[PDB]
RNA sequence: GUGUAAGUGCACAAGGGAGCUUGACUGCGAGACGGACAUGUCGAGCAGGGACGAAAGUCGGGACUAGUGAUCCGGCACCUCU
């Protein structure tokens, strides 16, 4: 007979998070030659996929989880930074130049805006 | 209430745009930058 | 390497007593309080506005940060009260401000005031949160008796994590709080 | 946290008749506090 | 004191399902949005659905929506 | 609740708040709606020069539909016309 009042803030913060996610998605698509850049983050990794909507496949993805860029004694965002090129050139291997970027409903500063420019300055521009 | 005014450039002064403006809550005269054609660039059009 | 003295007896002694009274299944079913919110609604300010100023400084010194104006967000006839113009002051108190502001209440500001005979424990609303209001603002030393022009009360209430009155209850008799006895 | 929107912080002695020595932040100025009566002296909470 | 009222204002749908479009074509002519744009439709200031690239009107649903698209017809 | 009548919509917000700003632009405009004619309405996209944004991108006034008057005659500003 323990039921909490209210909502848990893990509930509160999703909810935010899927809400203004889909609210930004109603301008961001991706296409076969531009697919679209989609980043999730949590407190210990980041992931990003590239994303075919009109088909809805995904020509190359990266994260954290992997062993290589888990190996970097570097900080979040030098992880950031890592992952970020680690997809730039999968991208590369995957004939995809021309990207959008879609934050997933975060702001865009810190992590994501790190592995943004990393992205960038490794030749995908976006 | 809202009369027409005109708005003109202040390198050739021409008065090129117009439009309304309340006069009492804006008594003093309007400054804008607009885009004029002969000059070709962006410079703000004072009131006449 | 500093911690208010309440948050400190709170996490030691407080958090063990509530466990053992109502034995939870689970370290984080604890109740601990997350917020003090403060409020002044003037009401007459919307005849003058330097009352919402004075406002403004009391909760400025009692807190000790500034507050916030709540406008008015419908427009009634009776009260002549319409739409934009400010009614309130609020204040949030979160951490360590919140527990050093919980901690200087209970051992100054009640005891100073008038003929005070405790506060009834029956202001819970189902989720043990206490909403309790004063009359005056001079039980705090932090304002000036001659300093003061007019009396202006507040309405202070402290939700916790509880889920029923009976903990939220025993949480603040455990903190300190002069209750009543019914 | 916002530099200018807030008062002063500083070491505050409470004194209370019982003379016992509270060292605390607060506002005022006068680097010890004097208090008549407090939590410790009341009479409600002392029982009497 | 009845005897005012306004003009027709000639609303409705004007391509229906199958016809086919060149680009630009007025679709449906609305007051609000009861049918909104799909692919290849966009949307003008009155609410005027009209056709982006040529093809053939195909009514549809989405979430709930009726919207309006356009199938890119096959080159002969 | 949407400034304003009603209707059609808008909770994915077109509703509420904040930052910067003046596209409430210039030359145009494929294709259409409606229509006796004159009116009227929508418009992707191109160029110039800008606003916002990290970017994609959006912006040729306002959620849309009312807030207005043809022709003649005359005033003002500019023109490499006479």
């Amino acid at each position: 007979a323990h039921k909490p009042v209210g909502q848990n803030i893990s509930e509160v913060r999703r909810n935010a998070r899927l809400r203004r996610h889909a609210r930004l998605r109603k301008k961001v698509a991706g296409t076969a030659e531009v697919p679209r850049l989609v980043v999730n983050r949590s407190a210990r990794h980041i992931h990003v996929q590239l994303v075919n909507d009109l088909n809805g496949t995904t020509l190359a993805a990266a994260s954290s989880i992997e062993a290589d860029v888990r190996a970097i004694d570097g900080d979040k965002k030098a992880h950031s930074v890592r992952v970020g090129q680690l997809i730039a050139e999968r991208a590369k291997a995957a004939g995809v130049e021309t990207v959008v970027f879609d934050r997933g409903g975060y702001t865009y500063g810190g992590r994501i805006a790190a592995l943004a420019d990393a992205a960038r300055e490794a030749g995908l521009k976006f | 209430v809202r009369p027409k005014i005109t708005l003109a450039c202040e390198v050739c002064k021409h008065r090129n745009y117009i439009t309304k403006k309340n006069r009492r809550n804006d008594p003093d005269r309007l400054e804008i930058k607009k885009f004029c054609p002969n000059c070709g660039t962006h410079q703000p059009h004072k009131e006449s | 390497k500093a911690l208010p003295r309440l948050k400190q007896r709170y996490r030691e002694e407080i958090r063990e007593a509530l466990q053992q009274e109502f034995n939870y299944a689970n370290v984080m079913q604890i109740p601990g309080v997350v917020k003090v919110v403060v409020n002044m609604g003037v009401g007459d300010a919307a005849r003058d506005a330097k009352l919402i100023n004075g406002a403004i400084n009391d909760l400025a010194l009692i807190t000790g940060q500034k507050p916030e104006v709540r406008r008015a967000r419908k427009s009634i006839a009776q009260f002549k009260l319409r739409e934009g113009m400010p009614i309130g002051a609020r204040v949030t108190l979160r951490g360590d401000r919140m527990w050093e502001f919980l901690d200087r209440l209970i051992s100054i500001a009640l005891p100073r005031i008038r003929d005070f005979r405790g506060l009834s424990p029956k202001q819970f609303d189902g989720t043990g949160n206490y909403t309790f209001g004063l009359n005056e603002q001079s039980m705090f030393h932090e304002i000036d008796v001659d300093s003061i022009d007019r009396p202006r009360g507040m309405d202070i209430t402290v939700v916790t994590t509880a889920t029923n009155d009976a903990e939220g209850r025993a949480l603040l008799r455990a903190l300190g709080f002069p209750f009543k006895e019914n | 946290m916002k530099t200018g929107i807030h008062p002063e912080y500083v070491d505050t002695t409470v004194q209370c008749g019982c003379g016992h020595s509270f060292t605390t932040r607060s506002t005022k100025q006068s680097g010890t506090i004097v208090v008549e009566v407090c939590s410790q002296c009341h009479p409600f909470y002392t029982g009497k | 004191r009845n005897g005012r009222d306004s003009a027709a204002q000639r609303l409705g749908v004007k391509r229906f399902g199958g016809q086919v479009v060149k680009a630009g074509e007025i679709l449906v002519r609305q007051r609000g949005t009861h049918f909104h744009p799909g692919v290849n439709v966009g949307r003008g200031g009155d609410d005027t659905l009209f056709a982006l690239a040529p093809g053939a009107v195909e009514f549809g649903a989405k979430r709930g929506r009726k919207t309006v698209n356009i199938v890119p017809v096959a080159r002969p």
